[PDB]
């Protein structure tokens, strides 16, 4: 088959990234996987004249390879995002159910431009440096790579055309390695269609590993001020603080009346009666806070940002946004667990949501020390993709005031 | 010399070969450079060339020690600066503690390693050199390499890569043997009978030779003194090679610290806190330095530890790794890793990473982090921990801590000093407790300002301050309200800065002011601190801000 030529963005060199060290169970898993892959010509071992490197992991009963093509993608996908891009349906966010299929296997049937392949180099590392790492590079379309779905996009339309005609009301979107299938039918009916699709795909050669999302049920986390019968001076001071903050997210907030209550030098525990003006000023602000924030648009040109705060009791709040106070979405996960297992489950929940809504992953700011996260994220992780992340290590002293 | 395939090599994208002038040389050396090259020419290592090649790099001759035999040294600096980048040879050396105990172990060095491996034909032209002419009259004689030049950027990596190829089949045919690779050396170990081990070692020699790589036979090194990369490797144990050291320059200091750090692999509780403080400014290696009684006592303790010889074991997969951490002084920690109850695999220290307002639990968690990672590199799994902190103390900390944190399987070890939380702020305002409204402020020109408070029972105070920053005053105010307080106080600031410091429950800081706050916060019975926005018409705040801003 012919190879679609691929050129990095110009004035850019291929990825050169340190391979984090692995446990011996993952390494064994990886040499098993990559050995099979090589017999099947997917990859092949490589010289030392190839200096490039992209990291590799093992995530899971059987093991799965995972490659971090985040640098390569930042150096290639951006060109293919223009030249060879993939449109995102505004309707998928509205479907009742969205199932997510893995169609990574598809990519192993298109070959990659021989001139590109050196840039897909990875290194299965070795314990205690007993040996040089095993080095390979890809000859077919790699699973992590934002190029791979883009090139296969043509072939992928030809396979789904029959189904998309017998079923014109189901939405299908392709985000690197995964197929988002949204329908508006009973879970049981939707569950079949998907099974009917899986069979379609297999008829035409796409294996699909043998969950269910409900986006219409999705809703933001509104700002909620306390609703108490008697207010201590502290109770009022805090309420003043929270509003004073909301003023950024929400024009129309007022604290004159309520701050009047705090006229003097009182003790924190003293109970204060609420003046009618404040009870109204308070009553007006509550309505505004209930009002869905209005006037924030998604600007494709810009990166999304996701912040996550750890509340207690297994709960985590988040906000996604492009500019500081102009929030595209906010949410709260409560868990049914290691903090870190919780935090990776969040990151994955948020990324999925963000793929479905905007066809974009955000860049997380994770409240966890870097090395702890680098040491343990792959332990809980089940996604085929990996978002960008930085680490906040300065406490969000801001009172949670996010519920 | 090897039928091994060659690695395609290329010069940098927009660069071309070297063209350096060859300098004149004592005629005695010219004769030697001729004999050496003639022999190399006879072995195919080098081939003579004509004026068509326009590239040159310089050659030289060193006495070859006391041998008085001379040796050839080409200087490949330019060529290397123009030779493409490679996949680098691993920098990490294996740590002897991660070496699985094996009955028999053989060390096989490879003779003229590089010269035994071909060079990409199309690259040879650039590896060209000129033997200087005897008299300035006669053009010199010219050559290029057909094998990996010794000074070249690429010889190591290409040598490594070709050896890996030559081992893959053998190493597959014989899973019973474990072959390791480091530079020119191949360390093979086995659990077979001495005879079966030797038979396979010979079979290996046999194999390597068919690929043009020679190895010793019964001139292999003897085990007892495997002096390797700084270690003594005995068949039953490993240690560090003996470490010497009274001198008081700067460079003498760094060498000493480095030697001590190297000894910390295995020698428990070598200390370098003080001595590393004497590395302030530095730069002048010759600069002399005053030996503090705190650092020169340190060195006294160290010599005593270096009088006792310490050994470590090799590693046993069957058994668990254990790691146990002791708090040593302030911001200093120490740790052993072991499988049996007094037979250490290795030890080490961890010291408080740069940063103000630290805390012992946070540091402990950090140290578990460095040990966990270390473990994965050496052994490929994480250890079970033995830590001196109750699970009451940890579970409290992590549940309230703003970040995610995690520590794997661990067990309390009642060995003082125990890691504890020196205080805990109240979650809720205290009834019947004076409510101190504090503020501070300072003038960015005059480096002056005021600290103060105002209370509900009418109490007030202001003190003047000199050479202070606004933060330092925000924080000083807190200190006052504490000093002039009971056992139970409520404090109200507008300082996000000050709030943050205290809420993070620092256990110490370099900021004496913080330490005073901390030592006050201990003596207190209960403290609740609370935050209000500034200049927003809040009560005590407005009053306190007037008191000390004007
Ligand atoms: C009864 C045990 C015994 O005789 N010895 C033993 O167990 N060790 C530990 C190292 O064991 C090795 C195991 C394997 Cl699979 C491979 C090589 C090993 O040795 C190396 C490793 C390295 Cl990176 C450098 C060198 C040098 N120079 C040797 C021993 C080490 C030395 C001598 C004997 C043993």
């Amino acid at each position: 088959i012919e190879t679609v030529p691929v050129k990095l963005k110009p004035g850019m060199d291929g990825p050169k990234v340190k391979q984090w060290p692995l446990t011996e169970e993952k390494i064994k898993a990886l040499v098993e996987i990559c050995t099979e892959m090589e017999k099947e010509g997917k990859i092949s071992k490589i010289g030392p004249e190839n200096p490039y490197n992209t990291p590799v992991f093992a995530i899971k009963t059987k093991w799965r390879k995972l490659v971090d093509f985040r640098e390569l993608n930042k150096r290639t996908q951006d060109f293919w995002e223009v030249q060879l891009g993939i449109p995102h349906p505004a309707g998928l966010k509205k479907k009742k159910s969205v199932t997510v299929l893995d169609v990574g296997d598809a990519y192993f049937s298109v070959p990659l431009d021989e001139d590109f392949r050196k840039y897909t180099a990875f290194t299965i590392p070795s314990i205690n440096n007993e040996t040089p790492g095993i080095r390979y590079q890809y000859n077919v379309l790699p699973q992590g790579w934002k190029g791979s779905p883009a090139i296969f996009q043509s072939s992928m339309t030809k396979i789904l055309e029959p189904f998309k005609k017998q079923n014109p009301d189901i939405v299908i979107y392709q985000y690197m390695d995964d197929l988002y299938v949204g329908s508006d039918l009973e879970i049981g009916q939707h569950r079949t269609k998907i099974e009917e699709l899986r069979q379609h795909l297999l008829r035409w050669g796409l294996t699909t590993p043998d969950y269910e999302l409900h986006p219409d049920k999705w809703t933001v986390q509104p700002i909620v001020l306390p609703e108490k019968d008697s207010w201590t001076v502290n109770d009022i001071q805090k309420l003043v603080g929270k509003l004073n903050w909301a003023s950024q997210i929400y024009p129309g907030i007022k604290v004159r009346q309520l701050s009047k209550l705090l006229r003097g030098t009182k003790a924190l525990t003293e109970v204060i009666p609420l003046t009618e003006e404040a009870e109204l000023e308070l009553a007006e602000n509550r309505e505004i806070l209930k009002e869905p924030v209005h006037g924030v648009y998604y600007d494709p040109s810009k990166d999304l940002i996701a912040e996550i705060q750890k509340q207690g009791q297994g709960q985590w709040t988040y906000q996604i946004y492009q500019e500081p106070f102009k929030n595209l979405k906010t949410g709260k996960y409560a868990r049914m667990t290691n903090d870190v297992k919780q935090l990776t489950e969040a990151v994955q929940k948020i990324t999925t949501e963000s793929i479905v809504i905007w066809g974009k992953t955000p860049k997380f700011k994770l409240p966890i020390q870097k090395e702890t996260w680098e040491t343990w994220w792959t332990e809980y992780w089940q996604a085929t993709w990996i978002p960008e992340w930085e680490f906040v290590n300065t406490p969000p002293l801001v009172k949670l005031w996010y519920q | 010399i090897s039928p091994i395939e060659t690695v395609p090599v290329k010069l940098k994208p927009g660069m071309d070969g070297p063209k350096v002038k060859q300098w004149p040389l004592t005629e005695e050396k010219i004769k030697a450079l001729v004999e050496i090259c003639t022999e190399m020419e006879k072995e195919g290592k080098i081939s003579k060339i004509g004026p068509e090649n326009p590239y040159n790099t310089p050659v030289f001759a060193i006495k070859k020690k006391d041998s008085t035999k001379w040796r050839k040294l080409v200087d490949f600096r330019e060529l290397n600066k123009r030779t493409q980048d490679f996949w680098e040879v691993q920098l990490g050396i294996p740590h002897p503690a991660g070496l699985k105990k094996k009955k028999s172990v053989t060390v096989l060095d490879v003779g003229d390693a590089y010269f035994s491996v071909p060079l990409d034909e199309d690259f040879r032209k650039y590896t060209a050199f000129t033997i200087p002419s005897i008299n300035n009259e006669t053009p010199g004689i010219r050559y290029q390499y057909n094998v990996l030049p010794q000074g070249w950027k690429g010889s190591p990596a290409i040598f490594q890569s070709s050896m890996t190829k030559i081992l893959e089949p053998f190493a597959a045919q014989n899973p019973d043997i474990v072959i390791y690779q480091y530079m020119d050396d191949l360390y093979v170990g086995s659990d077979l009978e001495i005879g079966q081990h030797r038979t396979k070692i010979e079979e290996l020699r046999q194999h390597l030779l068919r690929w043009g790589l020679t190895t010793p036979d019964k001139k292999h090194q003897k085990e007892p003194p495997f002096l390797w990369m700084g270690y003594e490797l005995h068949p039953d144990k490993w240690t560090v090679q003996p470490i010497v050291l009274d001198s008081w320059t700067v460079n003498d200091i760094q060498k000493l610290v480095g030697k001590l750090n190297w000894a910390s692999q295995i020698y428990p509780g070598i200390k370098v806190r003080q001595l590393s403080k004497l590395l302030r400014g530095t730069k002048a290696l010759t600069e002399v330095i005053p030996l503090t009684e705190e650092a020169e006592l340190e060195l006294a303790e160290n010599r005593e530890i270096l009088k006792e010889p310490v050994h470590g074991v090799y590693y046993d997969p069957s058994k668990d790794l254990i790691a146990e951490i002791q708090k040593q002084g302030q911001g200093q920690w120490t740790y052993q890793i072991y499988q049996e109850p007094f037979k250490n695999l290795k030890t080490g220290k961890y010291a408080r990473m740069r940063g103000a307002h630290t805390n012992d639990v946070k540091q402990l968690t950090e140290a578990v982090q460095k040990i966990t990672t270390e473990s994965i590199v050496i052994w490929g799994k994480t250890p079970k921990f033995k830590l001196p902190i109750q699970k009451e103390t940890w579970e409290t900390w992590w549940t309230e801590y703003w970040q995610a944190t995690w520590i794997p399987e661990w067990e309390f070890v009642n060995t003082p000093p125990l890691v504890k939380l020196w205080y805990q702020l109240e979650k809720e305002p205290i009834v019947g407790a004076e409510t101190f409204y504090v503020d501070g402020a300072a003038n960015r020109e005059t480096k002056l300002g005021k600290a103060g408070y105002v209370t509900n029972k009418g109490r007030q105070k202001v003190v003047p301050l000199t050479n202070t920053t606004n933060q330092k005053t925000e924080l000083q105010a807190i200190y006052l309200a504490l000093q002039d307080s009971g056992l139970e106080v409520n404090i109200v600031t507008d300082s996000q800065y000050a709030l943050g410091i205290i809420q993070a429950q620092p256990d110490k800081s370099e900021s004496e002011l913080v330490n005073q706050i901390i030592e006050q916060l201990i003596k207190k019975e209960k403290v609740y601190l609370a935050w209000v926005p500034a200049h927003k018409g809040i009560g005590g705040n407005e009053q306190v801000d007037k008191l000390v801003s004007a």
